[PDB]
RNA sequence: AAGAACCUUACCUGGUCUUGACAUCCACGGAAGUUUUCAGAGAUGAGAAUGUGCCUUCGGGAACCGUGAGACAGGUGCUGC
RNA sequence: CCGGCCGGGAACUCAAAGGAGACUGCCAGUGAUAAACUGGAGGAAGGUGGGGAUGACGUCAAGUCAUCAUGGCCCUUACGACCAGGGCUACACACGUGCUACAAUGGCGCAUACAAAGAGAAGCGACCUCGCGAGAGCAAGCGGACCUCAUAAAGUGCGUCGUAGUCCGGAUUGGAGUCUGCAACUCGACUCCAUGAAGUCGGAAUCGCUAGUAAUCGUGGAUCAGAAUGCCACGGUGAAUAC
């Protein structure tokens, strides 16, 4: 089957990464469910903005870790080899799982 | 209503009656009545004399009242004779369990004084 | 056949199905009497079924999760008013004028930076 | 001092992140330190080569550095010899491989870092802070700017008390989030002290 | 934040990875409720002090990598609260925009 | 109080006491280990605990056993 | 508000006695946002009131609330310079609400046993005007009646 | 200070070190390391075994270690007027 | 076998994206033929719909040289540097900011229902078994919409105490421990047992708050071996009042 899961920081860099990985699989050797979204992880940080005193004043930051799934339901020979050695898409982590 | 050294309550539940004994509290009193075979919901007015005598032998197992008071007095007096940090703490009249002594400590130190 | 309305008052999210039959109101496999006990108002769910009468007309199979008591009870009220669309605009003329279909967005305000809880500021020392 | 960093407020909207890579929570901290180690080293080495910003990416254990610069000839040198010298030394401290790419900038007067470093360089050679500042303000408006605020904080000209002075020419809307604004700062270490040089350059409305 | 304080911290990191990231068996495995509870457990805590005072990962303060500030640390970034701010709104931490919800 | 896995004394103080006891009574032992407990074998010795600026002699008695050495060495002086 | 003329929020009817008058009374009695504990007490009070009085609940609560209702209350304005007692005719929305406070405020004191007992006894005394809440209205009148010289 | 039992720790006591814990060099001797013993509060000092590699201008290497030498390294010392 | 367990299903909750949407845009009236504005429809939402981020020129020679950078001026067998302890936790007193109280809308027991937002690989650590309990073993699973910390507590429902310094408060002391950690006495946290202080709503003063806001009950995270009543977030019930 191969459950492909991939995550990234930018919401609109992962979209073309999820689109291209599906198209280089769907077209070349059939079968795909789709871009299953999953919930976004929002790790927040509340640092003190000043170097000395002024506890009241702070800045708040976050890092949206956008997950995505693919989910194919047949171990095709054209598709399985297209996943390896043919990903690219920088700033987008990907983890294939059998 | 006359067990141990003192214990003379009335119109009070058996569990709460034995809290008035020095050396017996809430959970200890439940262990007394559990071993004695008496319900906690009843009171001493409702109980008979045949049941009170079993409570006397049950509290005799645990150290209570004048036995306990001397055991505590010995342990505090021991510490002061050693001249340890706790002994100096005790006799000086200041808190023992590594507490703040600057702002608070009014329980141990006593009420406020002039400067 | 089987009409539907959502409702999601304050985090909580109701899921009201409605069919023409018995007067009973099922909810999470529990009865309405035992699920919502003494709290404030059981009959907030039955408020929308007054201008449009229930009695023994419409049976309600409901499912809800999120929030607490009134969050769920208020979400069921909105869910029923949304669900009552089988007679489209004839019911909503009288129903809207008594509130009801208004979502009533108001969610809990976040804790502000510096302040002790949303609006509660700490104290004041002027010497 | 009470103004938000103009680059930072627009990092999701208009401006991009320079360090563009994903990392799991374990590696993230060490990956960010090695990112700073090359950036600090590469800026100080390529001083005369005139670098504006350094973009870094890390696709599957391969550090692709990108050097945006005004003078691409000085970075590469002769027959790309200095690229290979950079490739080796950057690769050692960072993490295994390297892939240095050089992007030219034909309009160097519109980049905020290059204007700030130019004003800094002028202040260090005993040029009048006004003759350095206003000339830089004048230079890039003729080329293709619509804003160009330039602040210079510090001692300036061997004064006793420090003063802050600025000269702008046009629309520099710091509050507008859709507005693209090149902001950058640089310190000028003179004999008298430090002199800060903040520069804002409003290029486009979107 | 003092080059000596930064340089004494490199001993703490290097010397900890040597001993106790390997020789935790001395405390963990030996000092246990089993047949070694008699003299073997005594010899463990006896020999555990023969080691240097450093090596224990508890003695690592965990300070910022750029400056060396002890307080204001964040384990995600490996930086002080000041240097993370300076680096965040600039373009160095990936994805770290200003939060507002 | 802590520590069920053997009452704790520093290797050096254990060996210094064992060497002192087998030979015989002599003089106050200069020791900085306050953290260390007091064994039964330490009774009789007048070991000198470091209060911070100086060494305070402590004649160990039958009661001073479960307690630690720093308890018999007040650090902060007052009035 | 300085020039911000906006109305008020709508309230809700109480399930067992679906109306409005006593729905507000629950809210003024409520401490720490516990409407569950408060609404049980008001039902317990009005059921014990209706048993003794031999009336319903709404009309029992009315013949009680009107007996502790202020007709006129006292403000004091400084128009010109000096500060003197100016009585004013209270508004009909506040009129019955100011009464509901005085019943509950009296019931905080007068430690009988339970809250349901105390409110029942206060409203019982209000029906035969001889409680603390009627005395607080009585004193409010005495100010307006004595200081009637100021318009 | 988004957390002081040692650490942190900038303070105090006593012990201690002066190219120093951290750096590049001019160059003297060694792979680096690892196991393990003694005196000492510990810093330290004294050892005892083993191992003796990536290139040969092979009087050398590229690292690492420990000496003597100075360019010096180092300061949470003062000055936010 | 009767638990979303099951095939399976793609409606709905949700999760994400990408779009619709509120535009004084329609409607009358006051206005000056204007900007406006009073309401009224329609609408999930109504006049910047709620909240956040956003902080003009400049003020206080405001704070920071101890985060970092930094011009001078200073120290160099020392104000530099390594170590064992001790100290930052001292205590006639005074204030600040909290928290827990002084109870009966409450206290303690048994029957049991409803959240969100997080967080986890020298990690978070099930279920089992040993524990009176902190915890101790075995160890399942999870770099997670799945696995885990994790039963939310208020709240119901029954019971019992009946206004007492109380079955209120839960301080303080003694004893017995627990985990972490080389090490817990100065100086940790928590547990058990006994103990049961002040306090019965607070002098002059005075603080915050205009709706899911105050009020009250849980809950999480960051720093962190361990050590919150702080801080930063989260969601329950849910007011009064604004002439
Ligand atoms: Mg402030
Ligand atoms: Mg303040
Ligand atoms: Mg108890
Ligand atoms: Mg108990
Ligand atoms: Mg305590
Ligand atoms: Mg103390
Ligand atoms: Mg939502
Ligand atoms: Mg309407
Ligand atoms: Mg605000
Ligand atoms: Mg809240
Ligand atoms: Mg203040
Ligand atoms: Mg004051
Ligand atoms: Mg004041
Ligand atoms: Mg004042
Ligand atoms: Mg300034
Ligand atoms: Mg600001
Ligand atoms: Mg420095
Ligand atoms: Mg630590
Ligand atoms: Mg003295
Ligand atoms: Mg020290
Ligand atoms: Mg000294
Ligand atoms: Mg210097
Ligand atoms: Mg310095
Ligand atoms: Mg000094
Ligand atoms: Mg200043
Ligand atoms: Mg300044
Ligand atoms: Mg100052
Ligand atoms: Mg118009
Ligand atoms: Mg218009
Ligand atoms: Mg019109
Ligand atoms: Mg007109
Ligand atoms: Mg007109
Ligand atoms: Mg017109
Ligand atoms: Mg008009
Ligand atoms: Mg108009
Ligand atoms: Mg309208
Ligand atoms: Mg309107
Ligand atoms: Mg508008
Ligand atoms: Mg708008
Ligand atoms: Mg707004
Ligand atoms: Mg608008
Ligand atoms: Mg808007
Ligand atoms: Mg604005
Ligand atoms: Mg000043
Ligand atoms: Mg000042
Ligand atoms: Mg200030
Ligand atoms: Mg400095
Ligand atoms: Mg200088
Ligand atoms: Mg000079
Ligand atoms: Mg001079
Ligand atoms: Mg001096
Ligand atoms: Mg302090
Ligand atoms: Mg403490
Ligand atoms: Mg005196
Ligand atoms: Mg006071
Ligand atoms: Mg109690
Ligand atoms: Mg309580
Ligand atoms: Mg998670
Ligand atoms: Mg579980
Ligand atoms: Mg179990
Ligand atoms: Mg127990
Ligand atoms: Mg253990
Ligand atoms: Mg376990
Ligand atoms: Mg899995
Ligand atoms: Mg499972
Ligand atoms: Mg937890
Ligand atoms: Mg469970
Ligand atoms: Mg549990
Ligand atoms: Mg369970
Ligand atoms: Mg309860
Ligand atoms: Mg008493
Ligand atoms: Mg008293
Ligand atoms: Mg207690
Ligand atoms: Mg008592
Ligand atoms: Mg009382
Ligand atoms: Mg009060
Ligand atoms: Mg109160
Ligand atoms: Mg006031
Ligand atoms: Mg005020
Ligand atoms: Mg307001
Ligand atoms: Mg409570
Ligand atoms: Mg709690
Ligand atoms: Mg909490
Ligand atoms: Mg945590
Ligand atoms: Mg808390
Ligand atoms: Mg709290």
């Amino acid at each position: 089957r191969i459950r492909i899961r991939l995550k990234a920081f930018d919401h609109r860099l992962i979209d073309q990464a999820t689109a291209e990985i599906v198209e280089t699989a769907k077209r070349t050797g059939a079968q795909v469910r789709g871009p299953i979204p999953l919930p976004t992880r929002k790790e927040r940080f509340t640092v003190l903005i000043s170097p000395h005193v002024n506890k009241d004043a702070r800045d708040q930051y976050e890092i949206r870790t956008h997950l995505r799934l693919v989910d194919i339901v047949e171990p095709t020979e054209k598709t399985v080899d297209a996943l390896m050695r043919l990903d690219l898409a920088a700033g987008v982590d990907v983890q294939i799982s059998l | 209503a006359r067990i141990a050294g003192i214990n003379i309550p009335d119109h009070k539940h058996a569990v709460i009656a034995l809290t008035s004994i020095y050396g017996v509290g809430k959970t200890r009193s439940k262990a007394i009545l559990a071993a004695a075979g008496i319900a906690e919901d009843v009171k001493i007015s409702e109980l008979s004399e045949g049941q009170i005598d079993t409570l006397r032998d049950e509290v005799a197992k645990f150290v209570v009242e004048g036995d306990l008071r001397r055991e505590i007095s010995m342990s505090i007096k021991r510490l002061m004779d050693l001249g340890c940090y706790r002994g100096l703490r005790h006799r000086r009249g200041l808190p023992v369990r590594g507490q703040r002594t600057k702002t608070n400590a009014r329980t141990r130190k006593g009420p406020r004084k002039p400067i | 056949n089987q009409y539907y309305g959502t409702g999601r008052r304050k985090s909580s999210a109701a899921r009201v199905f409605i069919k023409p039959g018995n007067g009973k109101i099922v909810i999470n496999q529990r009865s309405l009497e035992q699920y919502f006990g003494r709290e404030t108002a059981r009959m907030v769910v039955r408020q929308p079924l007054e201008l449009v009468d229930m009695v023994e007309k419409l049976d309600l199979y409901i499912t809800v999760k999120g929030g607490g008591i009134s969050g769920q009870a208020g979400a069921i009220r909105h869910g029923i008013t949304r669900a009552l669309m089988e007679y489209d605009e004839s019911l909503r003329s009288e129903l809207r004028k008594a509130g009801f279909v208004t979502r009533d967005a108001r969610q809990v305000e976040r804790k502000k930076v510096g302040l002790r809880k949303a609006r509660r500021r700490p104290q004041f020392s002027k010497r | 001092g009470q103004k938000v960093h103009p680059n930072g407020i627009r990092l999701g909207i208009v401006k991009p992140w320079n360090s563009t890579w994903f990392a799991n929570t374990k590696e993230f901290a060490d990956n960010l330190d090695s990112d700073f180690k090359v950036r600090q080293y590469l800026t100080k080495e390529l001083a005369k080569a005139s670098v504006s910003r350094i973009v870094i990416e890390r696709p599957a254990k391969s550090i692709r550095v990108t050097i945006h610069t005004a003078r691409p000839g000085i970075v590469i040198g002769k027959k790309g010899e200095d690229v290979e010298k950079l490739r080796k030394v950057v690769a050692d401290i960072a993490g295994v491989p390297a892939q240095i790419n050089i992007a030219e900038v034909r309009k160097p007067e519109l980049d905020a870092k290059l204007v700030a470093d130019s004003i800094t360089s002028q202040l260090e050679r005993r040029v009048m802070f006004r003759r350095a500042m206003k000339r830089a303000v004048q230079n890039a408006m003729r080329l293709g700017a619509k804003g160009i605020k330039v602040e210079v904080s510090g001692r300036l000209g061997g004064a006793e008390i420090a003063r802050t002075e600025w000269y702008r020419e046009g629309r520099v809307p710091l509050h507008t989030l859709r507005a693209d604004i090149d902001y950058n700062t640089s310190e000028a270490h003179t004999t008298y002290g430090v002199i800060g040089v903040k520069v804002w350059i409003f290029k486009g409305e979107i | 934040a003092k080059q000596s304080m930064k340089a004494r911290e490199v001993k703490r990191v290097a010397l900890a990875d040597k001993y106790f990231a390997k020789r935790a068996e001395l405390k963990a495995i030996i000092s246990d409720v089993n047949a070694a509870s008699d003299e073997d457990r005594w010899n463990a805590v006896l020999k555990l002090q023969t080691l240097p005072r450093d090596s224990s990962p508890s003695r690592q303060r965990n300070r910022c990598r750029q400056t060396g500030r002890p307080h204001g640390f964040l384990r995600k970034f490996g930086l002080s609260r000041i240097k993370v701010r300076e680096a965040a709104m600039r373009g160095e931490i990936p994805g770290l925009k200003k939060a507002s919800w | 109080r802590s520590l069920k896995k053997g009452p704790f004394i520093d290797l050096h103080l254990l060996k210094k006491v064992e060497k002192a006891v087998e030979s015989g009574d002599k003089k106050p032992l200069r020791t900085w280990s306050r953290r260390s407990t007091i064994f039964p074998n330490m009774i009789g010795l007048t070991i000198a605990v470091h209060n911070g600026r100086q060494h305070v002699p402590v004649f160990v008695t039958d009661e001073m056993v479960g307690h630690k050495l720093g308890e018999f060495a007040p650090t902060r002086t007052y009035r | 508000p300085r020039r911000r003329v906006i109305g008020q929020r709508k309230i809700l009817p109480d399930p067992k006695f679906g109306s409005e008058l006593l729905a507000k009374f629950v809210n003024i009695l409520m401490v720490d946002g516990k409407k569950s504990t408060a609404e049980s007490i008001v039902y317990s009070a009005l059921e014990t009131l209706a048993q003794r009085s031999g009336k319903s609940e709404l009309e029992a609560f009315e013949v009680a609330l009107e007996n502790v209702r202020p007709t006129v209350e006292v403000k004091s304005r400084r128009v010109g310079g000096s500060t003197y007692q100016v009585p004013v005719e209270v508004r009909p929305v506040r009129r019955n609400a100011l009464a509901m406070r005085w019943i509950v405020e009296a019931a905080r004191k007068r430690g009988d046993k339970s809250m349901a007992l105390r409110l029942a006894n206060e409203l019982s005394d209000a029906a035969e005007n001889k409680g603390t809440a009627v005395k607080k209205r009585e004193d409010v009148h005495r100010m307006a009646e004595a200081n009637k010289a100021f318009a």
